[PDB]
This record gives C-alpha cells, sequence and structure tokens, in this order.
C-alpha cells in the first residue's frame, strides 16, 4: 500500500487476495497465509 | 521430644489416614507441635486433609492450638478454600473469631482469596464482619481493594 | 494476574482515598508487539 | 562559577539536550477502527 497506510487497509487488500485463491482458485489452492506488516521491500504497515 | 509425636506430625502432612489411627492407637500425643507451633491438625486443614481432621478431632485434639504467630487450623482451612474442613472445624467449636499476631482473622483470610462459600459460613458461625487487622482492614476494605463485588455485597 | 496489578497503590489523596493503577488504566493479556498480524484462510493464526 | 555551576550541571544538560528519544507513532499499532494515518513520530535527534 502507498506512505501512510494503515494496518487495517492491508488487511482489506490481504482479505481480497485471500478470498480470490479460496474462490476463483478453489480446485488448486489448499489454504492462504495472510501476514499483515512484513514484505521484503521492507516492513511497516503499508507492507503485507 | 517424643518420636511417635515427630511421626504423627509427618504422617499427618503425607495424608497418611491409616499410619495416624495407627500412632493415635499406639498413644501418640494429637497436641504434638513443630518448631513453628504447627500441630497435625495444623497441617491436616492446610493440605487439605478431611479424614485426619475428624480423626483427629475424635482423639481430642485442640481444635483452637495456635501457631508461634498465632494462626490456627480455622486460618489456614479458611485461606486455602477447604470448605469441608471449616464446617468440621467449626461443629467442633473453633474460635470463628481467633486473631493471629497480625490481628488476621479466618474471615480476612477467605475474603482475600474470594471464598464466597467459606466466607458465608464463618458469617453463619458469627465472624465478626467489622474486626478490624493491625492496619484497620476490615474483610469488606479487603473485598473492595481486590474488586470483588459479589463479596462486597455479602459483607454489607 | 490483572487483578493483581489492579492493586497497584499509586498514591493516597489527602481526603484519605486511594488511587489503584486500574483507576487510570485498562489491564489485560496481550502481546509484546502487535505490528504482525497473521490469518490462516480468513480467521486469526500464529505460527513457527 | 559565576552563574553557580559544575561540570554535573554540564553532564546532565548534555544527556537531556543530546538525545536520541523513541516517541512511538501516529496511528501506532493496536490502534483504533478507522485510523487513516500510520506516521513515524520524531522528537529529540543527536546534536550535528
Amino acid at each position: 500500500l502507498p506512505a501512510g497506510a494503515t494496518q487495517e487497509r492491508t488487511q482489506k487488500v490481504l482479505n481480497e487476495v485471500t478470498h480470490y485463491y479460496l474462490t476463483k482458485e478453489k480446485n488448486n489452492v489448499e489454504s492462504v497465509f495472510a501476514v499483515n506488516g512484513f514484505g521484503f521491500a521492507g516492513r511497516g504497515q503499508n507492507t503485507g | 521430644g517424643s518420636d511417635l509425636g515427630k511421626k504423627l506430625l509427618e504422617a499427618a502432612r503425607a495424608g497418611r489416614d491409616d499410619e495416624v489411627r495407627i500412632l493415635m492407637a499406639n498413644g501418640a500425643d494429637v497436641n504434638a507441635a513443630d518448631v513453628v507451633g504447627w500441630t497435625p491438625l495444623h497441617l491436616a486443614a492446610y493440605w487439605g486433609h478431611l479424614e485426619i481432621v475428624e480423626v483427629l478431632l475424635k482423639n481430642g485434639a485442640d481444635v483452637n492450638a495456635y501457631d508461634t504467630l498465632g494462626s490456627t487450623p480455622l486460618h489456614l482451612a479458611a485461606h486455602f478454600g477447604h470448605l469441608e474442613i471449616v464446617e468440621v472445624l467449626l461443629k467442633n467449636g473453633a474460635d470463628v473469631n481467633a486473631k493471629d499476631d497480625n490481628g488476621i482473622t479466618p474471615l480476612h483470610l477467605a475474603a482475600n482469596r474470594g471464598h464466597l462459600e467459606i466466607v458465608e459460613v464463618l458469617l453463619k458461625y458469627g465472624a465478626d464482619v467489622n474486626a478490624q487487622d493491625k492496619f484497620g482492614k476490615t474483610a469488606f476494605d479487603i473485598s473492595i481493594n481486590n474488586g470483588n463485588e459479589d463479596l462486597a455485597e455479602i459483607l454489607q | 494476574s490483572t487483578e493483581e496489578f489492579g492493586k497497584i497503590l499509586l498514591k493516597v489523596n489527602q481526603d484519605g482515598s486511594r488511587v489503584l493503577l486500574r483507576d487510570v488504566a485498562k489491564i489485560e493479556l496481550g502481546g509484546e508487539n502487535y505490528d504482525i498480524i497473521a490469518e490462516f484462510n480468513g480467521q486469526p493464526a500464529s505460527g513457527l | 562559577n559565576k552563574f553557580q555551576l559544575t561540570p554535573v550541571d554540564v553532564i546532565t544538560a548534555i544527556k537531556a539536550q543530546n538525545a536520541q528519544v523513541a516517541a512511538g507513532q501516529l496511528g501506532g499499532t493496536p490502534p483504533v477502527k478507522g485510523q487513516q494515518l500510520n506516521a513515524s513520530i520524531i522528537a529529540q535527534t543527536r546534536l550535528t
């Protein structure tokens, strides 16, 4: 998410991502382990 | 300094009901005391051995025996939630308003740990609700400090 | 316990009333840190 | 001596006014719902 983005906003996007995989890829995906506040570029509320 | 006296103290602590009965018959002193003034009835009450409390009282043990700091079997029974033992001690004429060296009573100790059932039984046997310890604290004060509203209601 | 932490006497007022820690704060068991939220198919999760 | 001061006052003043202070964040975790902004709080930094 962009600069200053909050935990709550990032959780909405991870929920959209989680829902997609358990819906449009229901046949292929077993589970989604969503992690709010950690990325490979860096960590904080605007990363997941 | 009797050998059978020391065995009874150790026996009554571990909860050996049959070994107590044997030592009673062998003529062991029921009112034998520790270095700290604890009797078998003190230890039976503390560790919560009901049958031994009943057996010791049947063989003429001092129900109001006090340790070197003024605490009685009822203090220990009431403090650590041994409701059945509190009833038996009180049935055998235990001093419900007994003060230790701090002025602490069975009602204070029961209220401290929020033992509602024990508090209500102590009150039935005529526990002084207005009794103060050396700091001027009542059971009600203790209940308020701990944030126990159920217990505070009972003492009001 | 939260109860014992609540009883911490912060000060005694001049009138003789008591200010306990629970009179100035809420007291609960929580995390050391709240910067990471983990989920497994949308439901709360931890892991190793 | 002219200002009634000693090396103790100097050392005390240096530790206070040459300090790097941790001051948390705006919208820090755990946040309230609806929080729009997450931003680092900058207090005193080391003198340069």
